[PDB]
């Protein structure tokens, strides 16, 4: 079951980060897409269907190992999002939520030095909450975070895909 | 981006001479545009010849190690390509390419300057 209506509650979750459309260099060597992300999250319940929740994402550095050209990405953010969701039972709900995350991006290379730029992306997160006390929850999500870059400002403009772990406590 | 060579000319076998490419243009910045030098002999396709990235790293094509050196000076937009020990393989028409962000490839849009050994 959700949170009680007009309640907050508190979080943090650990996952596998999975960085899409990647290119930015022409490595010769591995580009390592598969990193371990990490964010903090709280939130608000409205009604059993109904919360919003703001969030800190650290979504993993991301290597383009080489021999000639070669550098890396990083990327963070905080993000807001409505979360709705419905019971599958009594504990366990699933859920979908929809917003968007300011995020700022980092690149290294030789080929290009350093450089950095700071923009807007839509979150897509769809998971399920299991209740295991009323005021511990877990839940498993993937969370989609879409065109975190430019092209003209840091060379790239990743996509990130991320299945966390994730635990609350409820203050109800 | 526009790209002007110069420093060409006609060199004994043996002798040294050094070409300078100088960037101008909007929207782009030189510190962080890596720079190539490419060349093209009668009778021959073009030749890439050198490169220069953004942290100062250079490269060569083994037609030119060891003879020739790429260096770059952030505060004229120049890029030089000084020639040491030229052979008559040498002769060309050398030109500089600058490389944007998000491209792999580097856009040769100069004139170009003609060196005859
Ligand atoms: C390559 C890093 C993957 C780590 C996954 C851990 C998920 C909790
Ligand atoms: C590509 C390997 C990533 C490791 C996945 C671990 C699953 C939690
Ligand atoms: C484990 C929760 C992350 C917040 C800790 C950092 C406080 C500024
Ligand atoms: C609302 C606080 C939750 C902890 C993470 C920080 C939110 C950006
Ligand atoms: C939550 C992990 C911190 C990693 C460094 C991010 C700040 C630049
Ligand atoms: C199944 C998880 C919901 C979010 C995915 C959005 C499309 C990549
Ligand atoms: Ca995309």
């Amino acid at each position: 079951s959700a949170p009680k209506d007009n309640t907050w509650y508190t979080g943090a979750k650990l996952g596998w980060s999975q960085y899409h459309d990647t290119g930015f260099i022409n490595n010769n060597g591995p580009t390592h897409e598969n990193q371990l992300g990490a964010g903090a999250f709280g939130g608000y319940q409205v009604n059993p269907y109904v919360g919003f929740e703001m969030g800190y994402d650290w979504l993993g550095r991301m290597p383009y190992k080489g021999s000639v050209e070669n550098g890396a990405y990083k990327a963070q953010g905080v993000q807001l999002t409505a979360k709705l969701g419905y019971p599958i039972t009594d504990d366990l709900d699933i859920y979908t939520r929809l917003g968007g995350m300011v995020w700022r991006a980092d690149t290294k290379s030789n080929v290009y030095g350093k450089n950095h730029d700071t923009g807007v992306s839509p979150v897509f997160a769809g998971g399920v909450e299991y209740a295991i006390t009323p005021e511990i929850a877990t839940r498993l999500e993937y969370q989609w975070t879409n065109n975190i870059g430019d092209a003209h400002t840091i060379g790239t403009r990743p996509d990130n895909g991320m299945l966390s772990l994730g635990v609350s406590y409820r203050f109800a | 981006v526009q790209l002007v060579e110069s420093g060409g000319g006609l060199v004994q076998p043996g002798g040294s001479l050094r070409l300078s490419c100088v960037v101008s243009g909007t929207g782009f910045t030189f510190s962080k545009s890596p720079m190539s030098w490419a060349r093209q002999a009668p009778g021959k396709e073009r030749e890439w010849v050198s490169a220069i990235f953004a942290d100062s790293s250079t490269y060569y094509s083994d037609s030119v190690r060891g003879r020739f050196t790429i260096s770059r000076d952030n505060a004229k937009n120049t890029v030089y390509l000084q020639m040491n020990n030229v052979k008559p393989e040498d002769t060309a028409v050398y030109y500089c390419g600058h490389r944007r962000l998000g491209k792999t490839t580097y856009d040769y849009r100069g004139k170009g300057t003609r060196v005859t050994v």
